């Protein structure tokens, strides 16, 4: 049930804010950061949303009037789609497959660009989409860098020790319009997920829904991504994805939700509920030292063997033949 | 076998770890 | 057709001798160890039957009076079946496939004693399938020594120059009964196979029809043998059998087949034809060093893939449904 | 990864090369 806002500001978003799909799920743990559960979830590498971290406090002031004022003049990847989906892809693999034409393209520009951008598309009432994702580095100005350093290195410095976690890699800045999805994929780095402007609702499945979620093969440029479309699922193609059951929240201003390392994440703006923004914190995952192995472990190695299989045939193209048949008659 | 990369969805200007200790 | 022996002793075999099977087969050259052709042949990794190597000459008058009365009192390991398939299994492997129940069993026996059972199965009219399969050691009695110092050395050692390869590791005396089979399997390792007495039709398949032969997973016992029943083939867990195509020779005494490492074959003594000698000659093969690939590197690579997963996996039963796993709705 | 061992239809008293030079 939506929460209510301080204040008697009524519910922060409503259930006709969310997309419909196919499948059910369970909520996430909403918790305080000083709760042991919290800690117990990090530590065993489950999702959790914390709503008292003060992790991006000073970003939560953060609108395009006062970014475009303070974040510089360096360059930011903005992402155009035609669609609502801003499904992503690893332009240097996209030489190994010819025949994969993205729904979307990037654009570097700088952020009044963009801010413009954005303008020109309200007004006009056009139905392109944009999504900035541009990590954040030396170019961003001197008020902005008060900001970062006034984010709570304290409570994540802490984590990052206490988990065993590699270094922090960077910070993704996301700025999406009301309606951008970013389709069902995992990445390979620890994340704390830092909400700051408006609503975005996270569905995540267990790394051990990779038979129910058919990510791409590892050297086509959606690798780690979800071949299935959610919007309109092909279950004869994909028919364990009748399977699937996702954990799901709805993160608002102030929220960090920790998406555990492998773990699929799906990630939508709410409709109608304005421009939102996000700020990540990806770390590396701790070191590889029993078993059983963990589901996360068969992914890692599953992802090996196709990454030597590409380099032991010489094209990534011959992969899927091989493995076929290697398993035809034998395994299957 | 069971090791593992780092790579997200984006790309691989200081950043992360770097961009921190050179501000501080 | 078949050939006529010297002296006008006929045909040394006919049609009806020879097992019915659902596929064609081309003749397997039969050449000179002069001939040009042979060495190409070879050096190509390709089947050929050389008809006058003189390679085991002085085992041509080996017969059971002469091997009992010489061969010493070490031990050899003789193969009982019920069946006149003799699928050869590894036993080291069969902890790891509690359910697969072989239809022989090894004995180990002296020498008479495997003449002694020949002669009870004669005797009683006895169903029985005895095969001897026992490398040559040190334990053989001094006119075998003398035999075997009498092979013609100085012909296989410069083809072991020639072509690069590795170490003899060993020498398997086959003694069968006649309409004895070994069922199609490949092995890694070069070989000259060279007929003594009796007579063996042999069908080999090169190593890029592993598609249409289906060998067993890598840690079962029947590992490098073929799971299609020959006599009764099962198209619908293997429909590429209906695409096999084989090449086919008859051997009789003084002859040697080269049985090229990686190329599978089938070896079955004629029916009617009484009891089979046969002495091989098996060498490692070159070392592994460009593209394209040849078909028995990529068998190379299957076979390393399945190794390296049961090790990780830590139960080797683990690797298909991994592999399966890695291949639904991905690349199949 | 394209390397390779030397398992055939028989198990692992001289023999081969082993054999043979012994006797020579
Ligand atoms: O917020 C989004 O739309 C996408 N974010 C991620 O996938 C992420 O932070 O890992
Ligand atoms: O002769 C037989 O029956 C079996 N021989 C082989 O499979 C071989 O020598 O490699
Ligand atoms: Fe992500
Ligand atoms: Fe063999």
């Amino acid at each position: 049930e939506p929460r209510e806002e301080a204040g008697a500001l009524g519910p922060a978003w409503d259930e006709s804010q969310l997309r419909s799909y196919s499948f059910p799920t369970r909520p996430i743990p909403r918790l305080s950061q000083s709760d042991p559960r919290a800690e117990e979830l990090i530590e065993n590498e489950e999702p959790v949303v914390l709503t008292d971290t003060n992790l991006v406090y000073p970003a939560l002031k953060w609108d395009l009037e006062y970014l475009q004022e303070n974040i510089g003049n360096g360059d930011f990847s903005v992402y155009s789609a035609s669609t609502h989906k801003f499904l992503y892809y690893d332009e240097k693999k996209m030489a190994n497959f010819q025949n994969f034409k993205p729904r979307s393209n990037r654009e570097e520009m700088k952020f009044h660009e963009f801010v413009e951008k954005l303008q020109d598309i309200q007004q006009r009432g056009g139905e392109e989409r944009l999504y900035l994702q541009q990590t954040l580095n030396d170019t961003v100005g001197r008020k902005i860098v008060m900001d970062f350093l006034g984010f709570n290195w304290n409570w994540i410095n802490k984590q990052q020790g206490k988990r065993g976690w590699g270094q922090l890699t960077s910070n993704l800045l996301l700025i999406g319009m009301e309606g951008n999805v970013t389709p069902a994929h995992y990445d390979e780095q620890q994340n704390f997920f830092a909400q700051i402007k408006g609503y975005k609702r996270c569905i995540l499945f267990p790394p051990d829904q990779f038979e129910c979620l058919y990510p791409y093969p590892v050297h086509h440029p959606c690798d780690r991504q979800s071949q299935v479309d959610f919007d309109n699922p092909d279950y004869e193609r994909f028919p364990n994805f009748q399977n699937v059951v996702g954990y799901e929240t709805v993160v608002g201003p102030g929220d960090v939700l920790y998406i555990p390392m492998y773990w699929w994440h799906h990630i939508e703006s709410l409709l109608n509920g304005g421009i939102t923004i996000t700020v990540n914190f990806w770390y590396k995952g701790a070191p590889t030292p029993e078993y059983p192995l963990k589901a996360h472990q068969k992914v890692a190695i599953m992802r090996n063997i196709e990454k030597m299989l590409g380099e032991a045939l010489g094209n990534p193209q011959e992969v899927g033949p091989l493995l076929n048949t290697m398993i035809k008659g034998r395994y299957n | 076998l069971t090791s593992y990369d780092c790579e997200v969805n984006a790309p691989i200007l200081l950043q992360g770890e770097e961009l921190l200790r050179a501000l501080d």
